[PDB]
C-alpha cells in the first residue's frame, strides 16, 4: 500500500526539483524547516526521529537540500519527511509536512478488533513492518 | 476501462449528472396528501430566469432527500416515499413573481418529538439557495400522529387558571423597569409594589439573567419574599417570572431548581436559548409543576419581512409542541408590530383545539391540535389602560396583558399603576359580560370607573392619547 | 382587608341585578352554574363548600337567584361565590368565578416565615379568621 | 476450516448452475444484486470490497453471471459473495447473501483472551490469514 500521510502523497514521489520548490516556498514565508524520519508508519506516531535541529532563519534552499541528501544516505530505506513551522502567535505549529522518501514496499496495517460491551468494539492499527525490530523492518 | 465503468447506471434518471429538481420526483401536482404527512407552505421568490415550479421543486428536494447532482445511493432506499413533493404551486395575489408552494413530507423523515430535527429539514439550507432570491415559511400542517410524539405545554392555560384560581378575565402582568441596572433588593421592591397593588404577575426583563449589577440568586430570593408578602396582603395567588435563561443547560437547571426550591409558581426563559434547551425546559416544567413563560427574544430577526424568513404562526406551533405555557404574541395597539388579523391567527394557533383554513388570518392549513394543551398568549409592550377596550376586543379573554411602563411610569407610584390597570380590566370585563358595546363605549366605561378610582383617573389623563399608528410589515394576502 | 379572589373583587360588592346579568351571560354560553361558600379564605383553599349540586342545562336566571338567596339565609356572614363551568373538550374547567358575599370584617393573613438552608425561608399564610373554630370565625 | 458465513455454506460450494438459479430467483423478486470480495474473513468485517456498482432493475441473469465470473478471475484465491437487496420500505436491506468463492485453505481464527475484572474476560478473534499483508494472505 501507499502511506498517504503528508500533503502531497496522492501525487507521485516528488523529484528533488519539486522538493526544492517547496523549500523555496517555506523560505519565502520565513518558516523554519526540519527533516524527520521513521520506521513506525502508525498514523498516531507523532514523534518521528529528528535529523539534527530545525533550520531557522534560512536564506538558501541548498543548505536544506544538502541535509536531505545526508539524511537519505543514512535513512533512504525508510520514511523521511520535510516539515515547515510557523512561530507567529496563534499558529505556533507545523504549516506544511510532506514525504520525501518511502520504503520500496509498505505492507501497511492489520485492523485488530476486540469484543467489548454490547456491540461496541475496541480497535488497534497493527503495522506489519513492526513485526520486525527496528533496523530490520524495511 | 474497468469494472466501475462497466457497471455504470445507464438508466436516464440514475445516470450521473445534473437534472432539474422538477424531473427528479420533487414536483408532483397529482400527489395525494396523506393524513400522516407533514405539509409546509412556502412563499417563493425565484431569481430572474428560474421557473416557479423548478424553484419550488428545489425547495422540496433540498429539504428532504435531494442534492444538486444525481446519486445512485437513492436506490438503496424507498426513495419514492422519502422524496418530498411540491404538489401545488400558485401565484401570490398582487405580486409579479412570487408563489405559494405547498410541499408534502412523509412522517418517517422526522425524529419523533424533536423540534431540532423538524427544523433541520424544513429550514436547514433552503433559505440560502442562490436560485431563490427570497423564501418565507408561512405555515405548516403538523399531523396528529407526529403531534402525539410531543409533550405540548407543561401546564397549559386550563391548569394555569386552576393554580392561580383566576377565571373569566385576562391575567395582568408587568415587566420590571429599567430593563437593566436594578439590584436584587430593588427588584423585590418593584415586584412587591406591583403585585400588592393589583397585578397577578410581574416578570424579569428578557435581558435580566445574572450580571455585575445584580446576581440571580438575590433576585429570586427577594422576588419570592415580594410574592409571598403580596399573597398575604391580598389573599390571591401571585407570581413573578424568575428568568432562568443562562449560557449552559447546567446553569439553567441550577436556576430552575432554585426557583422550584423557593416555591415560585412560574419561571421564564428566552427564545435565544434555542429549541433544544426550550424542549428540555418544557419537560422539566411538566415534571416540576411549573408554569413556563417563553419570551420570544430575537423572533423579529426572521419574522418581520413579508418576503423572507418565517412567519410567527409557525413558531407558535413549534413552541406549543415544545411545551411552553406562555408565549408573547402581540398587542395590535402597542409599540411592537401587530396587524390585527395576523395576531388573531397567532392567538388561535396557540389557544384553539382545532383550526379551520382562514386565509384572512394567515391560517393556510386545517390544524388538529391532538388535544395538546393550550399556550397562553402574552400581550406586551407599549400598552396602557386607556386601551383596555381595544385589548379585550383584539386579544380576547385568554391572555396575559403586561404593562411595564404602563404600571411603573405612573406618577403616584407602582401600586397606583397596578390598581389602575386592575380596575380598568375588571370594569371592561363586567361591561363585556353584560352585553354592552364595550368597544364603542370603552372610553366612557373607563371614565366611569375613574370616578371612584384616583389611580385610573391619573393614568387616563397621562396616557389616553398615546398611540402607535404605523403601517404593518407582516400582513395578509387575502381579505374577507 | 378586602379578599380579592374572584373576577370582580376590585369593583364594589355586586348588586343582585349585576349578579343576575352575570348569570344571564353564563346561561347564554350554556355553562353550568354552582354556588359555594367558605370560612377559610386561604388562597389555596381549593374546595369551598358546595351549596347543593351544580345547575346544569339552565333556562332561567331566577332559579339561580333563588338559590343565591337561600344560601345567603344560611351563610351571608361568610364568603359565597358563584362559579360557571364549561365542559367543552379542552376546557372542562371553571370559566368564571366571582364573590357575591363577604364577611363585614376580614382580618386577613399573617405571613409566617421560618429559617431554612442558607438564606432560604419557608413561608405560610395564616388566616386570622381561622384563629377561631368554624361557626365562630366571622 | 470452512468459513460458514453465507446462506448456503453447509452445502458444497455452489455450481455455476446453482448460482444462476439463485440469481434468477433474485431477479424474479426485483432485488438488486451486487458482488463483494474480501481477504479479511472476520465475522464482523461488515464492509467487504465492492466489485463495481450494484446492478439495479435487472432483466438478464447472464449479465450478473459475467460479473460473477470476472470477479472470480481477479480474486480467485479469496472470498467472494453475492448479495441481493430489497429497497421496499421496512426492508431496505440485504435479503440474501451467499459465498461463491473461497480460498483453497482457510486457517481460521485464534481465540484471544485477556483477564479482566473478577472472572470476566475480554475476547478477540484473530484471523491467521491476516498474519500476512493484503495480497499475501491466501
Ligand atoms: O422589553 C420590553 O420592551 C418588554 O418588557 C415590555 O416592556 P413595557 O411593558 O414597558 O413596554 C417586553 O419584553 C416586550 O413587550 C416584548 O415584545 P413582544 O411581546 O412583542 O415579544
Ligand atoms: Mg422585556
Amino acid at each position: 500500500m501507499r502511506l498517504t500521510q503528508g500533503t502531497f502523497s496522492f501525487l507521485p514521489d516528488l523529484t528533488d526539483e519539486q522538493i526544492k520548490k517547496q523549500v523555496d516556498y517555506a523560505i519565502s514565508q520565513n518558516w523554519a524547516i526540519n527533516i524527520e524520519y521513521t520506521e513506525d508508519p502508525h498514523p498516531r506516531n507523532n514523534f518521528w526521529e529528528l535529523w539534527g535541529l530545525p533550520l531557522f532563519d534560512i536564506n538558501d534552499a541548498a543548505t536544506v537540500m544538502y541535509e536531505i541528501g545526508s539524511c537519505r544516505q543514512q535513512h533512504s530505506n525508510v520514511y523521511i519527511k520535510v516539515n515547515a513551522f510557523d512561530n507567529t502567535r496563534g499558529v505556533e505549529s507545523c504549516v506544511l509536512s510532506f514525504l520525501i522518501n518511502r520504503p520500496s514496499y509498505e505492507p501497511g496495517f492489520r485492523l485488530v478488533r476486540s469484543e467489548d460491551i454490547s456491540r461496541n468494539q475496541k480497535y488497534s492499527f497493527h503495522s506489519y513492518a513492526t513485526d520486525k525490530p527496528e533496523g530490520s523492518r524495511y | 476501462n474497468s469494472v466501475e465503468e462497466r457497471t455504470r447506471i445507464k438508466n436516464e434518471r440514475y445516470e450521473s449528472g445534473v437534472i432539474p429538481y422538477a424531473k427528479m420526483g420533487y414536483w408532483d401536482p397529482n400527489y395525494a396528501v396523506k393524513d400522516t404527512d407533514i405539509l409546509a407552505l412556502f412563499r417563493v421568490s425565484p431569481q430572474p430566469g428560474v421557473d416557479p415550479v423548478e424553484a419550488s421543486a428545489a425547495v422540496a428536494g433540498e429539504s428532504s432527500t435531494a442534492t444538486w447532482t444525481v446519486v445512485w445511493t437513492d436506490l438503496l432506499t424507498a426513495c419514492d416515499l422519502y422524496r418530498a413533493k411540491a404538489y401545488k404551486v400558485e401565484s401570490v395575489p398582487n405580486t409579479s413573481d412570487q408563489y405559494f408552494a405547498y410541499i408534502s413530507y412523509d412522517i418517517d423523515l422526522f425524529e419523533e418529538g424533536s423540534i431540532a430535527n423538524l427544523t433541520a429539514s424544513i429550514i436547514g439550507n433552503v433559505f440560502g439557495f442562490k436560485a431563490v432570491k427570497a423564501l418565507r415559511l408561512e405555515d405548516m400542517r403538523i399531523p396528529v400522529a407526529y403531534l402525539k410524539t410531543f409533550q405540548g405545554p407543561a401546564t397549559g392555560i386550563v391548569v394555569e387558571r386552576e393554580r392561580m384560581d383566576k377565571f373569566g378575565r385576562p391575567f395582568l402582568g408587568a415587566t420590571v423597569k429599567p430593563k437593566l441596572g436594578l439590584s436584587g433588593k430593588n427588584y423585590g421592591r418593584v415586584v412587591y409594589e406591583g403585585l400588592r397593588g393589583g397585578l397577578d404577575f410581574l416578570k424579569d426583563d428578557e435581558n435580566i439573567n445574572s450580571q455585575p449589577f445584580m446576581r440571580w440568586k438575590e433576585r429570586f430570593l427577594y422576588s419570592i419574599e415580594a410574592v409571598n408578602r403580596s399573597i398575604a396582603a391580598t389573599g390571591e395567588v401571585k407570581g413573578h417570572y424568575m428568568n432562568v435563561t443562562a449560557a449552559t443547560m447546567e446553569e439553567m437547571y441550577e436556576r430552575a431548581e432554585f426557583a422550584k426550591q423557593l416555591g415560585t409558581v412560574i419561571i421564564m426563559i428566552d427564545l435565544v436559548i434555542g429549541y433544544t434547551a426550550i424542549q428540555t425546559m418544557g419537560i422539566w416544567a411538566r415534571k416540576n409543576d411549573m408554569i413556563l413563560h417563553l419570551h420570544r427574544a430575537g423572533n423579529s430577526t426572521y419574522s418581520r419581512q413579508k418576503i423572507h424568513g418565517m412567519n410567527f404562526r409557525v413558531i407558535c406551533k413549534w413552541m406549543r409542541m415544545a411545551g411552553v405555557d406562555h408565549i408573547h404574541a402581540g398587542t395590535v395597539v402597542g409599540k411592537l408590530e401587530g396587524d390585527p388579523l395576523m395576531i388573531r391567527g397567532f392567538y388561535n394557533t396557540l389557544l384553539l383545539p382545532y383550526l379551520e383554513v382562514n386565509l384572512p388570518q394567515g391560517i393556510f392549513f386545517q390544524q388538529d391540535w391532538a388535544s395538546l394543551r393550550k399556550v397562553t398568549p402574552v400581550a406586551s409592550g407599549g400598552i396602557h389602560c386607556g386601551q383596555m377596550h381595544q385589548l379585550l376586543d383584539y386579544l380576547g379573554n385568554d391572555v396575559v396583558l403586561q404593562f411595564g411602563g404602563g404600571t411603573i411610569g405612573h406618577p403616584d407610584g407602582i401600586q397606583a399603576g397596578a390598581t389602575a390597570n386592575r380596575v380598568a380590566l375588571e370594569s371592561m370585563v363586567i361591561a363585556r359580560n353584560e352585553g354592552r358595546d364595550y368597544v364603542a363605549e370603552g372610553p366612557q366605561i373607563l371614565r366611569d370607573a375613574a370616578k371612584t378610582c384616583g389611580p385610573l383617573q391619573t393614568a387616563l389623563d397621562l396616557w389616553k392619547d398615546i398611540t402607535f399608528n404605523y403601517t404593518s410589515t407582516d400582513t395578509a394576502d387575502f381579505v374577507e
